């Protein structure tokens, strides 16, 4: 089972086996990976999960999938995507350990790492 | 094999009365059923699943029970719940419990004893039989004892009985004493003689063969 | 609409074999158990076994292993079950019944009755029984077969006061009784007479009761 | 020499060079509405079909759905009411069924039991072996499938296998190879129930490769004629209709 946070596995023996998860009401994606509910980060922010799809000054963060990203270090693709909680998505997230959780940002024509909005919890 | 008891074996409610019949069980079983029987012919469905009543069965019957008892019961008896039910085991042996008898319980009477002789178109034909009617009694229970010149015969005697009677809920009985024509010409006294609970002394009807008209 | 139909009564020697039939209707005759049921006069309700779409799937009661054969012609949706070596034991009414939805004998055949005698077939012999405000009288009717007879009183006329009596064996012949009350003033100055009727012999005969 | 797109859930995809016997594509999909939508595709097995389940379990709504085709990638391309619940939340378990309309008129009324993912799943769909309904149980499990096509003709209790009567049948049950888990000294007799009196006997392949795979248990005739139920892949069963003549001969 690999699923997060409060996850339930299921599948269907009739579909491939495909599974997913019931995750509590403040826990969406396939794997209860997305926090629907938090609107600050931690501390570090590395667990941070939720929706932040602005930069500091207000600009959309690349989607962890996109072309552009996928060719980055950090994208939606790698082998550890789940627990970096890099998905199909641009919420802010801090795979590396960086004081503050951050997302890519396209500037032009290069996509460069861009500290992210969300607040501390503090 | 898991063997069902019923009980009570046979019993007389007397109409309004609340009667529950039981069906234990050698071990345990997951459901039981019950059939209701009159007169021989098809079982009828009566509870199925331990609690549910089939179509067109009255809300005075209910089942209940579980594991290894389970009971019918009418809350209160009427006329044409008299008949024999069958509890039966839901699975594979599909064995029914030996079955209780339910009739009306009703007022005690006496037998009406009516006896006799050989026809003249038996007797030409070389036989003789000597019938005895004890009609319309309750209880059920009843000891007919033939005597011939005051000597008990049992040898010869065949007897039959009628089902509960649909008007006044009593018994009727038919003794028969079939002997030689000439056994029947060597004697003169025949008599049934009738024992019921309904008196110390027994009902006593005869006649002599040699007694009886012109 | 749904039912099962069962063929009519045998009277079979001891020692041979009888094979009965249970017409299906209603409903869809393979997706159902049909189960065989055996009553022995006055007594309880055995389990035979049962038969589920055909012959080669078939369940039985230990103890009628070899005395039962149950089969089925599913183009006809019919089971038919045989039973051999008949004794008296065999004598009783069988009946097939369908293994229903909630698991309970749901539906039943009318059953069919099954005498394993040597008799052949014989009509009874009529005899009056004669003897203050009601007198009975009977009738009685000795050594007829196969079951069973109708007995009536003056047509029908008189079935207020009427006892007829299950048949017994004397002889390997039935005989029964039957008793009818009337008051006096009814008998003997007016007619009372039995009706009684052997089908299996096609016969019908009255019976006037004079005073003895 | 069949080829599929192979995609994950994340949308990593790439060409797959199918294994011998798996000479079809298949694509599942998932949907999740209270939407959330799972994409997954690959080679798969011969006797695969197109198949749907779409249950209802309180607020949300679960959508199974797999198409398949056996031509190069062809994996790379993108109002019957029934009674619908789910074990997940303890719908069916509860009896809080809902009514759930079908939309797609090839949808029937389904009614499946899993026992030992979800145990008790009800709704709209078309499964293999639908038409109808068949049934198996053994030592370890107990399979189930109702499908017809008769609005909400799949309501009811649900269908548990003690509510199933012992018919007299008696089956050899066991699971795995031969040699390992059908021996004759490891499989053994149980009582059939209900509809269940086929002796039944299923070889394969189960396990990630060609493992041969076999069971034994009690099946309805319906199960005479797929392996999902099994666990399988090209499943070949066996059947006859007296006790004890599903021993490993
Ligand atoms: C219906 O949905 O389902 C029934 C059975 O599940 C289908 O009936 C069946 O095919 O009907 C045929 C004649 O109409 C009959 O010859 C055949 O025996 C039936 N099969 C079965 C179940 O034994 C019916 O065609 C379906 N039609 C609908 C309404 O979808
Ligand atoms: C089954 O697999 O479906 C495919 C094509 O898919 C359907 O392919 O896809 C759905 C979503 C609809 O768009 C349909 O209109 C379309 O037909 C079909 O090509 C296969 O033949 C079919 N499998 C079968 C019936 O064998
Ligand atoms: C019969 C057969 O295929 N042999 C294998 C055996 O080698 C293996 O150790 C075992 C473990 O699951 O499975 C099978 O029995």
């Amino acid at each position: 089972c690999d699923c997060l946070n409060g996850g339930t596995c299921v599948s269907n023996k009739y579909f491939s086996n495909i599974h997913w998860c019931n995750c509590p009401k403040k826990f969406g994606g396939q794997h209860c990976e997305i926090d629907k509910s938090k609107t600050c980060y931690e501390g570090n922010g590395h667990f941070y999960r939720g929706k932040a799809s602005t930069d500091t000054m207000g600009r959309p963060c690349l989607p962890w999938n996109s072309a552009t990203v996928l060719q980055q270090t950090y994208h939606a693709h790698r082998s550890d995507a789940l627990q970096l909680g890099l998905g199909k998505h641009n919420y802010c997230r801090n795979p590396d350990n960086r004081r503050r959780p951050w997302c890519y940002v396209q500037v032009g024509l290069k996509p460069l790492v861009q500290e992210c909005m969300v607040h501390d919890c503090a | 094999d898991i063997v069902l008891t019923q009980s009570p074996d046979i019993t007389a409610a007397s109409l309004g009365q609340k009667v529950t019949i039981t069906c234990s069980a050698s071990s345990s079983v997951s459901y039981m059923h019950w059939y209701q029987q009159k007169s021989g012919t098809s079982p009828k469905p009566w509870i199925f699943e331990i609690s549910k009543l089939a179509s067109g069965v009255p809300a005075r019957f209910s089942g209940s029970g579980s594991g290894t008892s389970y009971s019918l019961t009418i809350s209160s008896m009427e006329a044409e719940d008299a008949a024999i039910y069958y509890c039966q085991q839901w699975n594979y042996p599909f064995t029914f419990g030996g079955g209780t008898k339910l009739e009306i319980k009703r007022a005690d009477a006496a037998p009406t004893v009516s006896i006799f002789p050989p026809s003249s178109e038996q007797l030409t034909s070389g036989g003789a039989s000597v019938v005895c009617f004890l009609n319309n009694f309750y209880p059920k229970d009843i000891n007919v004892k033939w005597k011939i010149d005051g000597s008990e015969r049992q040898n010869g005697v065949l007897n039959s009985w009628t089902d509960q009677d649909s008007k006044d809920s009593t018994y009727s009985m038919s003794s028969t004493l079939t002997l030689t024509k000439d056994e029947y010409e060597r004697h003169n006294s025949y008599t049934c003689e009738a024992t019921h609970k309904t008196s110390t002394s027994p009902i006593v009807k005869s006649f002599n063969r040699n007694e009886a008209k012109a | 609409g749904v039912k099962l139909q069962q063929s009519g009564p045998e009277v079979v020697k001891p020692g041979a074999s009888v094979k009965i039939s249970c017409k299906a209707s209603g409903y869809s005759f393979t997706n159902f158990y049909i189960h065989w049921v055996k009553q022995r006069p006055g007594q309880g309700l055995e389990w035979i076994g049962w038969i589920f779409h055909g012959s080669d799937n078939t369940e039985y009661n230990e103890k009628f292993k070899d005395k039962a054969t149950l089969t089925a012609d599913t183009s006809s949706s019919t089971a038919y079950m045989q039973l051999s070596s008949l004794t008296s034991e065999d004598s009783a009414v069988y009946f097939c019944a369908r293994w229903g939805p909630h698991w309970y004998f749901d539906v039943w055949g009318q059953g069919t009755t099954v005498t394993v005698s040597s008799a052949k077939t014989t009509p009874p012999s009529v005899y009056p029984l004669a003897p203050n405000s009601m007198v009975t009288l009977g009738c009685l009717v000795k050594g007829y077969f196969p079951e069973p007879v109708t007995v009536t009183w003056n047509s029908g006329s008189l079935s207020s006061g009427v006892h007829t009596f299950p048949a017994v064996l004397q002889s390997d012949l039935y005989t029964l009784s039957s008793s009818v009350t009337v008051p006096s003033s009814t008998w003997p100055s007016e007619t009372v007479t039995c009706n009684v009727a052997h089908p299996a012999s096609s016969t019908k005969v009255d019976k006037k009761i004079a005073a003895a | 020499s069949l080829r599929c797109m192979q995609c994950k859930t994340n949308g990593d995809c790439r060409v797959e060079e199918c294994a011998l016997g798996q000479d079809l594509c298949r694509t599942t999909i998932v949907r999740l509405w209270e939407e959330l939508e799972l994409v997954e595709k690959s080679c798969t097995h011969s006797e695969k079909t197109n198949r749907t389940l779409s249950y209802r379990t309180g607020l949300k709504i679960t959508s199974l759905t797999e198409v398949v085709c056996g031509l190069d990638l062809c994996n790379q391309g993108n109002y019957l009411e029934c009674i619908s619940c789910g074990s997940s939340d303890m719908s069916c378990e509860r009896g809080r069924h809902q009514s759930l309309q079908c939309r797609s008129p090839e949808e029937q009324c389904l009614d499946v039991v899993t026992h030992w993912d979800d145990r008790h799943l009800r709704g709209c769909g078309y499964l293999p072996g639908c038409p109808g309904s068949n049934g198996f149980h053994n030592n370890d499990t107990f399979h189930f499938l109702k499908c017809c096509n008769t609005t909400k003709c799949n309501e009811g209790p649900i269908l548990e296998l003690e509510n199933l009567p012992q018919n007299g049948r008696q089956c050899y049950s066991c699971k795995g190879n031969s040699t390992h888990g059908c021996s004759s000294e490891e499989t053994f007799l149980i009582d059939c129930r209900g509809p269940m009196n086929q002796c039944l006997v299923a070889t394969g392949t189960h396990e990630p490769k060609n493992q041969s795979y076999m069971v034994r248990g009690c099946a309805t005739a319906s199960m005479c004629q797929l392996g999902d139920a099994f666990s399988m892949n090209h499943i070949d069963v066996s059947c006859c209709t007296k006790s004890g003549c599903n021993h490993p001969d």
